[PDB]
């Protein structure tokens, strides 16, 4: 999965998340036609409680059906201020997509950072199942890890999450100021 | 740490340095945020084949400038031949990388029906144009990057299962790409003038079309004609949402992201994150739990709302987050084994 | 102040801080010949006991003398693992130039971070006078600085200190290869 | 990070400074012939701290395993007396050692780029500077960075008629984000140490142009203190890390003696066990500089003219001790701390 984000001087903004679901989809290409096939069917539940490539499980809602778009956890997103631009966001990742953008968000909306730093900042994860609270290297410290694994979160360490290109526009007294960041992360 | 910065045209960025110029030059040369988006799509597809493509789908949300705010669903359909259990055996179990690697664990491709159709609607310059940069790095070839002979190399063990790939991501003998070689795609070149020329159809229909299904019959996929010129995009409503002021506008079903997204972001919303700061035990807390719930509820919730009925206004609904965040306890957590998604609300 | 470092193919390494102290030094030129003149006799102690500009004091070591040369904190260095180049590293910033270099070091040697990660990794900083803790914006969580309080830091969030430009040596298979990184400070 | 696996790497501040020396490298340079060429380069590109004007110290470390040191930090003019800075009522007169003329030490960064590259350089000064002519002749592009600096300098360049020439445009502008910066009067100093060496500066018409500049604004540097600049080739200071040799500079710079001395009391403990970013890490390093910054106040100077106790200071035995007065989970207020901790005392003096 993969995403990106445009915005333009005359106020468009568009936020796109694409894939062939696992890195090179299904593996397979097609012969004359030289572009890879998607394995995009796992995002389906093929079977009640049985977690797919992302730990994600299912029931009914997520079932296959002939012509049915299997679930997706993509979240392109944009968001606005006053109706205008300020943030166009997303991010690939499976499961890890909707936590992974949320955090960005947060982090500008809550903790005052600029897209930049938004990005950069380490993200944290948890999803249910397993129950877990996902970390990366280097981003909590012992005094965070010890409070949270009192509360009774079990931390785990593992690769980085996601590659965010979000893009922040602020507006200027005659115009708008574009401000863009890609993740360090990938 | 300085952002990318721009005070002219705007910004296009993504994953790859040669597909953001791309989109770059398009913003610099007069068009639009969504011409830009084609574009981009299209190099994508041939510069980072891990992942861009036009073998997939995907979602597209966009806000317009006359303030109306759109999602674009072109997200891959299960073949008309599809079935509940055509992953698993005569016995119920799950068959071992059937929905993973191969043919038939493809559903029909929307991301070239996905860029013309945004295209036709909000773009401005002509697709041949904007498709031109990615027909020229499929024909003259671009360097293989550092983390693309990597990638590529976890990977060789799944391409080798298949000759259609052996033959497009080997060199002559089989052999992995190396860093800075020069990878030439001919064939995606054909396809992509098909486009070029004949538009979606140029995919959907004609030779390329006759090459999914021979090629899709020929090892046991079940794609065919009548699925891709029957796959079609939809133009669907974004969810949105609040938080502190600010419009949150994220992607509806089929994908469950935008509507938890703003599901989380609304129990998060009932707390002063901004005392404590960013990475605080105490915020991170609140978020996790919230992620919790979120989750459980995507287990039973979620699916594609034109086969199944998606409770979105209630998830994001604000007083169903706020009996979410009473739920949260200062210093300890809920067990995910007694979590229970909607909580016994959503009724 | 401003550290630049350098390592060639031959195995030598040249550490350079250097500078006219404040930024653009007395803000004074020499008319005629284009260039600023350094303010450097503030780093004197012009008086026992009076802080000067980077709050550092002293008595007679450091006091003004005809043809002596002002106390630095410049800390130009060279860290070698076997004699042999391992990093090449150090940054301006009066007094906190001592902790910003040391602190790279560490992260590197102690934690395993790579030079990318040891140099960007938020700092602190402790000068005994003023008797603070002095560290950067989103450097330090909630759980740390509460701990650290309780200990008896007087926490205090201040301008992100230094500009650190270092690189890293690595023994390779049939060579060494040369790993860099600018400061995001900088 | 960066790579580079065939010549090596040259990094600085500034791009085209980083470029001028990496170009050295690539075009058969070794790392003091980079280091000289930035130098200048940064002098030029990065003025807010790059200079020409003011002093520094390089540390080496050559390819037979020799590890030196150049001082070629600013000297305290001959006419510099302890009290200069004082009224007669012996208070600080503020801004006298901040703003202007007296604030200035005789530069040594010139003599400095020259004696390190007559020693291990392999080219001549004459081509090693020409890109920083270019650059003051042609002219580059203000940065962002460097338009935000330059404006935060204003009040103080406007005090100066010779800076409100050099650093603002026609009419008293702040230079802008984009504007292209020539300086000529540079070029033409850089021009004769490129014709003369480092003579170009402290002697001929650059050090009339500085005496006569400093008589005129109350400054106390004369053609005598340029002609008497002198650098000093000194050993550096040497430390160990949990294996590591960590070389660094020695007075007059105390940076390389405190660095070794906290890193040393930090080598008692166990970092690695909780990581980075743990209060007890943190508190361990604090305490450490806490008692290293205590010292500096007392024992540091230029050891040329005072008693500097280096070897002690970096002594593993002594940072041992400093150790050991470290409180678990609690400081000790710079209020009690001692310098020197009773280790440093030399009999009664």
């Amino acid at each position: 999965t993969t995403h990106y984000s445009v915005a333009d001087r005359w106020g468009n903004a568009v936020s796109v998340t694409y894939t062939i679901n696992a890195s090179y989809g299904s593996a397979a290409s097609i012969d004359g036609a030289g572009f890879l096939l998607n394995n995009e069917m796992d995002d389906f539940s093929i079977k009640p409680g049985n977690p797919n490539l992302y730990g994600l499980v299912g029931g009914d809602a997520n079932a296959i059906e002939a012509n049915k778009r299997p679930l997706s956890s993509m979240s392109p997103t944009i968001v606005l201020k006053n109706n205008k631009v300020f943030l166009v966001v997303g991010s690939p990742g499976g499961s890890r997509i909707i936590t992974t953008v949320l955090q960005v968000i947060s982090n500008v909306i809550d903790y005052n950072m600029n897209i930049s730093e938004a990005v950069s900042a380490p993200r944290f994860h948890m999803q249910w199942l397993p129950d877990e609270l996902r970390i990366e290297k280097f981003g909590m410290p012992a005094d965070v890890k010890d409070n949270l694994t009192k509360m009774g979160y079990q931390i785990v360490t593992k690769p980085v999450m996601g590659d965010v290109n979000a893009i922040q526009v602020l507006p200027k007294t005659k115009g708008s100021v574009f401000y863009g960041s890609t993740d360090p992360r990938k | 740490y300085p952002p990318i910065k721009n005070t002219k045209v705007g910004l296009a960025l993504s994953s790859h340095p040669l597909a953001s110029e791309i989109g770059q030059k398009v913003l610099e040369e007069g068009g639009n945020a969504i011409d830009a988006a084609v574009a981009i799509g299209f190099a994508l597809a041939v510069v980072h084949p891990a992942a861009g493509n036009i073998g997939g789908g995907g979602f597209a949300v966009i806000h317009l400038a006359n303030g109306e705010n759109v999602a674009l669903d072109f997200r891959e359909k299960a073949p008309l031949k599809a079935t509940k259990n055509m992953f698993l055996d005569k016995q119920g179990n799950v068959v071992p990388k059937l929905s993973e690697d191969g043919y038939l664990a493809a559903g029909v491709p929307g991301t070239v029906a996905g860029m013309e159709a945004m295209l036709k609607k909000y773009g401005t310059k002509k697709l041949s144009q904007l498709i031109d940069p990615a027909i020229k790095l499929a024909e003259n070839g671009y360097a293989i990057s550092q983390r693309q002979a990597e990638t590529l190399k976890e990977a060789r063990e799944r391409f080798l299962k298949y000759s259609s790939s052996k033959k497009y991501f080997f060199k002559k003998g089989h052999l992995d790409y190396q860093e800075g070689d020069l990878f030439v795609q001919k064939d995606l070149a054909k396809t992509l003038n098909q486009i070029k020329t004949l538009g979606a159809k140029g995919f959907y229909q004609g030779q390329v079309a006759e090459l999914i299904e021979k090629d899709m019959k020929k090892n046991g996929g079940i794609i065919t004609k009548e699925d891709l010129a029957s796959y079609n995009v939809k133009w669907r409503k974004p969810v949105v949402g609040s938080y502190r002021g600010y419009k949150i506008i994220s992607m509806s079903p089929p994908s469950s992201g935008g509507t938890h997204l703003i599901q989380i972001l609304n129990v998060m919303e009932n707390a002063d994150l901004s005392a404590l700061g960013y990475g605080a035990s105490k915020n991170i807390h609140i978020a996790a739990e919230a992620m919790r719930q979120a989750y459980a509820d995507r287990s039973v919730y979620m699916g594609d709302a034109d086969f199944v009925s998606v409770p979105v206004d209630k998830l994001i609904n604000k007083a169903y987050a706020k009996k979410i965040f009473d739920t949260i306890q200062p210093d300890t957590v809920t067990p995910s084994s007694q979590i229970k998604p909607g909580m016994g609300q959503l009724h």
